[PDB]
RNA sequence: AUUCUGUGAUACCUAGGGGACGGGUAAAGGCGAAGGCAAUCUUUUAUGUAAAAACUGACGUCGAAGGACGAAGGCAAAGGGAACAAAAAGGAUUAGAUACCCCAGUAGUCUUUGCAGACAAUUAUGAAUGCCAUAGGUUAGAUUUUUAAUUUAGUCUAUAAA
């Protein structure tokens, strides 16, 4: 501000304020969803030890396929009920 | 008439679904001490 | 030229199915939901029907017979086919009653579709021979270009900044040579109008440098040039310097093929009460009450704004089947986005009683037990 | 005017709670070992809960539930104390302080690249 | 930019022509002090364009 | 080529920011360049407090300058700016795809609109 | 964003747990009782109500299980038609 | 009169369950009022098309726009995945490189949104301040 | 003819760069006159000392989408004329 | 446990200095002869891909040798030194423990200039040419009634003939 300056630090972005329609218990839930969507906990676990480039590339390939397989599996499960509903 | 019969089904769902949020919302706080 | 087998398939019924038309256009930059989808503004697939003796067998003229559980039992046999045979070796179909019965419920209102008006209410049919025309001659001037409804060029105000650049690069840029010829044909009319007006007291029509100068003269008056450019690219009028150039021309026929009546100027002759003052009322359902401060009502399956005037102000869970209101459909029109918009108005009191009397819902019948 | 701060640093083996002034000067800097918890008893969820209740109690003695009108809760780390101490402030102990909370921040430290970490352990 | 002195000069002469202020369509009400000034504003505005464009199209200001 | 330099100078003295714009401007014109636009953004917050020349700055006086110049001229603007102790930070960029059609649509520096491309 | 992949040929297309294995509805009540003892004490009076709720758990009968979900039967019908095949 | 206030609470409660915005011209059937349709099974507010093509702008040429950078980063300063932006791989790379340029040049923060954008967003008087401490 | 089209396209780019040359600065005289006008202490409605004050924010995505989703209502008029002119210039070849 | 801390640590801050590293984006994605290549600005460099025309007119493929390039570790010299870490050493565990684990820690990793030439340097598959039926994805374009199809060059999945 004109008198006091804003504290611009990584925590400034991870801040959630209490207002009329949002109480302390409500700001905690919003803080947990954003901290989860941004995968802050996963980074703390991956930055604890060093993973050389080859191991990181191969770990991503295993996790990226399980994500496609799981996403393609949910589409087949729900496509099965679209056909069952039609009576096939 | 078909809309009436279908609107009622929604009313029952909304009435039964809103009770879930208000109950789970009020119970969010750990006020079980009953001070 | 074609084998007898190919000649039969051409005139076949399954070959006459219309292609799937694009869905009703929506906000291009706005977000939507891709998993779930509700009823569309207007239908995109053809609704199919069978004989009652064939429906019991599941035969719908398709590749395979349809399941009986999801196609039998109802009153109106209607089906929409998305793929006659999908990668699952099944006919991806769905019920077609959401639009098949919305058409019958709308036509039950017995109201035409009028041209959009501006705000002296003058409801003019959209099937008039002077306005409803699509074939035009190259001699077609500008004053009569406002009556049309089907233009070849796009509406510049409706395009996005991206679609407009693609248009300037692939449609108007390679038409410069053709436009210069279009001017020469005008010069043929400019040199003959002054050269043949005194004979009752054609020109070469091929020039190269004269055209370059004539265009410069028009730089002082930009309006006369836009009318000349739009007439060539067949652009829909934009501003008055008239045919509702606010939201743009309609992407379909002004009627959209939902109603073909040309006027509502008629009286309903009641069996006992003689002619009526207004058309019979229609009961509507209240959706999204004011408490956006605007209300929405469902009339014959279409959503419209509530009458300009409670039940439409605050939600009431005590009312069974939701809040309902008797109204009268004054005007119906088709906007530029293909939607059907109704200008509903509140219904009178005596009329709702007359309508309820026939169906047996009036409490105090106006006949017999009405001393005053 | 900046509020007070209720930093809650928690990791796998211990939890630190710091209550600072608006200028970020520590008033109550305690840990699980201040309550007598020895080498390994500091990582327990229960020990982190008692530390939170102890700090809240020590604040009342100092008359901070009346002096503090605006307070911020800063979370650092994802240890057991991250949830334990929150249930103290959100429970019956933080009844007086729960009304003066205006912000909820997360100050977990991450590195965009940074120095190399330890080599992976082979436990088996 | 794949230009040459010929194409460049032809474009300058073309831009000056289409942008040349057209005088009054007649001589009856032609306002002299308003036309002669537009000729100088166009001439001055033209000289500024030739100078700026000669510097942008200069091949010495290009890269590899 | 078409370049664009964003300069962030120390706030407080308007004479300083005017001397840098004129110095970097006269350098572009004398070398044979063309300045397309110079916008004067005022003094607002920096991305974060940064220390330069033994001073802790929280704000800075921004200004954008778009010019057509040669590589040697562009490298001298960056060198002179960086060497000046009154600039907190400078950002330079080569606009466009290097083609004539895209380069002809760069006029005034936008704030309430985008660069058409 | 891409669309869900077409699953490769699998030995069998099925979900591991067809019916949601819901949790004992009282393990949550006990946590509340254990929460009061940590804040209000053991022999206190505030926790006298939660204890009654906990005693009410075990005195009530256990809800009967739901009928099995037939999802796996329908997944096995549309496997070859929904995926690239079936492994032998 | 307090009995009238609780009615407003019950009313707005149901209004929240009607997860649909009715518009003029929208056709609806008796099925469009049932729970299965109001539930809104779609758990994603997907974007219609690639806005970079619809708006027709070059990201790299608009790196100096602080609002555009903050729109394609999370509150933590992390570039948004193509799932959220709904862009093609080519346009995703141009907007990702546009964010990295602005942050790399040092004109936009990297762990939150621009300070001048935080001054306007909700929580203005509550922004973290820096006490001089001396 | 194919090389003429490439030459005509290369010409229109110079005509557009010719029109835009009105606001360029080519001499020190225009530079000084430009700086002394825009670089003053009370240019941003001084109160305000930054472009964020006079002009609220740089146009965002929400502001770019509302221009084509929310409104569609009169701003389309000024937008319809600039587009109606671009079609004439690029079709006529001039700079109407 | 060795170890750090009353010479005030951990925790919470303010103000300066230093070295490397590269979060999200990110994908079955891309680039190069391979090795390999992921923050950012400017400068600089050879191929490759699409569509149309124009141009040269067999100017092509492979290629012993020579020469060039070639991961990590390593040698030599001069810098750098935060972090990590062979060696050396200490504390534990164990029947014993060089070890796996832990407190610390030097070469080395990084910079510049040379040497060196060995790799699961892998697709366990040399390079290139002609040719053989489909399907579902995906990458960069092109065409179109740009919805979606058609098509060129890549890449992957599952099959037919074989
Ligand atoms: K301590
Ligand atoms: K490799
Ligand atoms: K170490
Ligand atoms: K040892
Ligand atoms: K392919
Ligand atoms: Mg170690
Ligand atoms: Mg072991
Ligand atoms: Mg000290
Ligand atoms: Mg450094
Ligand atoms: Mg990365
Ligand atoms: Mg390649
Ligand atoms: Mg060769
Ligand atoms: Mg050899
Ligand atoms: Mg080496
Ligand atoms: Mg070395
Ligand atoms: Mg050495
Ligand atoms: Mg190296
Ligand atoms: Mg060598
Ligand atoms: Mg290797
Ligand atoms: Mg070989
Ligand atoms: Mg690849």
């Amino acid at each position: 501000q004109q008198e006091l300056n804003i504290r611009l630090r990584p925590s400034t972005g991870r801040t959630f304020y209490v207002s009329g329609h949002q109480d302390f218990a409500g700001a905690l839930k919003l803080l947990h969803r954003t901290v989860a969507a941004n995968k802050v906990k996963k980074d703390v676990r991956l930055q604890r030890f060093h993973e050389r480039p080859a191991l990181k590339r191969k770990r991503n390939l295993r996790e990226r396929w399980r994500a496609r397989f799981k996403e393609g599996f949910k589409a087949a499960v729900n496509r099965t009920f679209e056909l069952k509903n039609q009576g096939w | 008439e078909l809309e009436n019969k279908t609107y009622e089904s929604w009313k029952k769902w909304a009435t039964t679904e809103i009770a879930r949020q208000e109950s789970a919302r009020a119970s969010m706080y750990t006020n079980v001490v009953d001070n | 030229g074609v084998s007898p087998g190919g000649a039969l398939l051409r005139t076949s019924r399954m070959f006459s199915l219309p292609p799937v038309i694009p869905p009703p256009p929506g906000n291009k930059l706005q977000m939507i939901s891709e998993r779930a989808s509700a009823t569309e503004a207007y239908p995109t697939h053809q609704v199919l029907t069978t004989f009652e003796s064939s429906r019991s067998r599941g035969d719908w003229g398709l590749k395979r017979p349809l399941p009986l559980k999801s196609t039998t039992g109802t009153t109106y046999p209607m089906v929409k086919v998305k793929e006659m045979d999908s990668l699952e070796q099944i006919t991806d179909f769905t019920s077609g009653t959401q639009h098949g019965l919305t058409l019958k419920k709308f036509q039950a209102l017995n109201i035409p579709i009028s041209t959009p008006s501006e705000i002296r209410p003058v409801q003019r049919s959209v099937f008039e021979a002077d306005t409803d025309v699509t074939a035009f001659s190259p001699d077609e001037q500008i004053q009569e270009a406002e009556k049309r409804w089907k233009f070849s060029g796009p509406w510049l105000a409706g395009m996005t900044p991206g679609e407009f650049k693609e248009y300037l690069a692939k449609t108007v840029r390679p038409k410069r040579a053709e436009f210069r010829k279009f001017i020469q044909k005008k010069i043929a009319a400019q040199k003959t109008e002054a050269a043949n007006r005194e004979l009752q007291e054609k020109p070469e029509s091929i020039t190269d440098d004269e055209v370059t100068e004539y265009l410069r003269r028009l730089r002082n008056d930009n309006q006369v040039l836009y009318d000349l450019v739009g007439q060539f690219l067949d652009l829909a009028p934009l501003k008055p310097p008239s045919p509702y150039g606010g939201r743009g021309p309609p992407i379909t026929h002004p009627s959209a093929g939902i109603s073909y009546l040309r006027t509502a100027a008629y009286l309903n002759n009641h069996p006992i009460y003689g002619p009526q003052k207004s058309h019979p009322p229609v009961q509507a359902r209240v959706l999204k009450p004011r408490r956006g401060n605007d209300a929405k009502i469902g009339v014959a399956g279409f959503v419209a704004d509530g009458p300009l005037g409670s039940v439409m102000d605050k939600f009431d869970p005590s009312i069974e089947g939701g809040a309902k209101l008797w109204v009268n459909v004054d005007k119906a029109t088709v906007d530029s986005t293909g939607r059907v918009q109704l200008t509903v108005s509140d219904a009178k009191a005596t009329d709702v009683l007359i309508a309820k009397e026939l169906i047996g819902d009036a409490r105090e019948p106006i006949f017999g037990s009405a001393p005053k | 005017d900046e509020p007070y701060h209720f930093h809650i640093y928690s990791h796998k083996h211990n939890t630190h709670i710091t209550v600072t002034k608006p200028n970020r000067d520590a008033l109550i800097s305690l840990s699980c070992g201040n309550l007598g918890f020895k080498k390994s008893n500091r990582k327990h969820y229960d020990s982190a809960y008692q530390l939170g209740a102890y700090v809240v109690d020590k604040m009342h003695q100092m008359n901070l539930h009346n002096k503090i009108k605006k307070m911020e809760v800063v979370l650092r780390g994802f240890g057991p104390g991250r949830e334990a101490v929150i249930k103290v402030l959100l429970g019956n102990e933080g009844r007086m302080l729960r009304s003066s909370i205006v912000r909820v921040s997360d100050a977990t430290r991450l590195k965009f690249g940074g120095t190399r970490s330890k080599k992976p352990r082979r436990l088996g | 930019y794949l230009l040459n002195k010929d194409e460049f000069d032809s474009a300058i002469q073309y831009a000056e022509h289409i942008l040349k202020p057209i005088k009054a369509e007649d001589r009856l009400t032609a306002d002299p002090e308003k036309e002669d000034e537009e000729a100088r504003e166009h001439a001055a505005r033209h000289a500024k364009a030739v100078a700026a464009l000669e510097r942008i199209a200069k091949l010495e200001h290009g890269g590899a | 080529m078409l370049y664009e330099t964003i300069g962030i100078v120390r706030p407080g003295n308007i004479a300083e920011v005017k001397e840098l714009v004129l110095t970097a401007g006269k350098l572009i014109l004398n070398q044979g360049g063309v300045i397309r636009d110079i916008k004067n953004w005022g003094t607002f917050l920096l991305p974060r407090p940064i220390s330069t020349n033994q001073q802790r700055h929280n704000r800075g006086h921004y200004f954008v300058m778009r010019y057509d110049a040669s590589i040697a001229t562009h490298e001298e603007v960056r060198r002179t700016m960086k060497a000046d102790p009154r600039v907190i930070r400078t950002a330079n960029v080569k606009l466009g795809d290097g083609k004539l059609e895209t380069l002809s649509r760069f006029g005034a520096i936008p704030w309430r609109s985008l660069e058409e491309a | 964003p891409n669309k869900p992949i077409r699953l490769p040929p699998l030995k069998q297309l099925r979900v591991r747990q067809a019916n949601k294995a819901e949790e004992n509805p009282c393990i949550a009540v006990m946590s509340s009782v254990l929460a009061c003892w940590a804040s209000a004490g053991y022999n206190s009076a505030g926790c006298a109500t939660v204890e009654n709720a906990l005693r009410a758990c075990m005195d009530a009968p256990k809800p009967a299980p739901k009928p099995n979900n037939t999802i796996n039967y329908h997944l096995s019908r549309f496997q070859e038609r929904l995926t690239q095949g079936k492994s032998k | 009169v307090q009995e009238l206030l609780q009615s407003e609470v019950t009313s707005n409660n149901y209004m929240r369950m009607m997860r649909r915005r009715w518009n003029n011209g929208d056709v609806y059937a008796p099925r469009d009022l049932s729970p299965y349709e109001m539930k809104g099974r779609n758990g994603g507010w997907v974007e219609a098309a690639d806005v970079v093509d619809e708006l027709g702008f070059s990201p790299l040429d608009n790196y100096r726009n602080f609002s555009l950078i903050s729109d394609y980063i999370t509150p933590f300063g992390r570039i948004r995945h193509s799932k959220e932006t709904g862009l093609k791989p080519v346009n995703q790379r141009k907007i990702a490189k546009m964010v990295r340029r602005a942050i790399g040049l040092g004109i936009h923060p990297s762990v939150h949104k621009h300070p001048e954008i935080l001054k306007n967003s909700n929580g203005r008087h509550l922004l973290p301040l820096v006490v001089p401490k001396g | 003819e194919k090389e003429a089209m490439k030459s005509e396209a290369r010409r229109d780019a110079v005509v557009q760069l010719y029109v835009a040359s009105k606001n360029f600065i080519v001499d020190e005289k225009e530079l000084e006159e430009h700086v002394n006008k825009h670089f003053t202490e009370k240019i941003h409605n001084a109160s305000g000392r930054s472009i964020w004050d006079s002009q609220k924010n740089p146009i965002s995505m929400r502001e770019l989408r509302n221009e084509f989703s929310g409104f569609n209502t009169t701003s389309a008029a000024v937008k319809t004329t600039v587009r109606q002119k671009n079609v004439a210039e690029e079709l006529t070849g001039g700079k109407l």
